[PDB]
């Protein structure tokens, strides 16, 4: 299956800033992605699905963008409760014709200071 | 009826009459066709003519085939 | 609506172990249950998926070793031969039919494999 080179490994900002996460699919998965947010000691919470559509319950700050082989998330005005690990998942994994796998990302801590 | 007089096909899966197994054809008059027989036809006509798809209809081949592979038929009692 | 998985114990390395995942409060039955893994202190790893029709798929590394098989109300994982590197936490992720919005996640059962 394909690999998801989720860059960088750990970002850093402050309250009222903005961060960026990049992850690059190896094949043209075509706007089928999902972004999770796992705090330490919790199951992951869905944030964005289909790479630009917010899950009903997230704040308006999270955004996602991109299609084809490069995607991005841009949390904005980082609150204090944003120190968590952020994964990107390629949800192209349930079909019989194309079926590009369903692997996760590598992991990105978003630490404030 | 027949697809000489078919313009729109709706596949609403939450707020319809019963669920995914009902899909309303229309042209104006509307009908109440079969759910797993229109989805299991449009899979079989995009997968068959797979040499001409523009790259947007491959998303239709992937959405209809995922939505069809998740329907448990044994709970259609 | 919620999802809970249950059953994970310490095993002798080589004794087969099965985990169960129960969908408690859902109305429609068009589901893609999925199991993911997390070793203690690592990123998530994908294992497999099962549909409503029975269409099961697996990841590239988790082929042959794992087996996902549903029942009337549960979804069962089966680790064929748990080695020492198979100690993790195992999640259950259920969604609607479109296979893109893995919204409901169980809390997690902590499989540990060491004699």
């Amino acid at each position: 299956d394909l690999v998801m080179t989720q860059t960088p490994a750990s970002v850093e900002a402050g309250v009222g800033g903005t961060v960026t996460i990049n992850c690059q699919a190896s094949e043209n998965i075509g706007s089928r992605l999902a972004w999770y947010q796992q705090k330490p000691g919790q199951p992951p919470k869905l944030l964005i699905y289909r790479a630009s559509t917010l899950e009903s319950g997230v704040p308006s700050r999270f955004k996602g963008s991109g299609s084809g082989t490069e995607f991005t998330l841009t949390i904005s005005d980082l609150e204090c409760a944003d120190a968590a690990t952020y994964y990107c998942q390629c949800t192209y994994g349930v079909s019989i014709t194309i079926n590009y796998g369903n692997d996760f990302g590598g992991g990105t801590e978003v630490v404030v200071k | 009826l027949a697809l000489e007089n078919i313009s729109d096909i709706y596949l609403v899966s939450n707020q319809t009459c019963d669920g995914f197994s009902l899909a309303s054809l229309n042209s104006v008059i509307s009908r109440c066709a079969n759910g797993l027989n229109v989805v299991s036809f449009f899979i079989s006509i995009l997968k068959r003519s797979s040499s001409a798809l523009t790259g947007h209809l491959r998303e239709l081949l992937t959405t209809l085939e995922t939505l069809y592979g998740s329907f448990s038929v044994e709970d259609l009692f | 609506q919620q999802v809970k998985e249950s059953g994970g114990r310490l095993v002798t390395p080589g004794t087969p172990l099965t985990l169960t995942c129960t969908a408690s409060g859902f109305s429609l039955s068009t589901y893609w249950m999925s199991w993911v893994r997390q070793a203690p202190g690592k990123g998530l790893e994908y294992i497999g998926v099962i549909g409503g029709s029975g269409s099961t798929y697996y990841a590239s590394w988790a082929k042959g070793r794992f087996t996902i098989s549903k029942t009337s109300t549960t979804v069962d994982l089966k680790i064929t031969s748990p080695t020492t590197e198979d100690t993790a936490t195992y999640f259950c992720a259920r969604d609607s039919g479109a296979g893109v919005r893995f919204r409901f996640w169980g809390p997690g059962t902590l499989v540990t494999v060491s004699s």
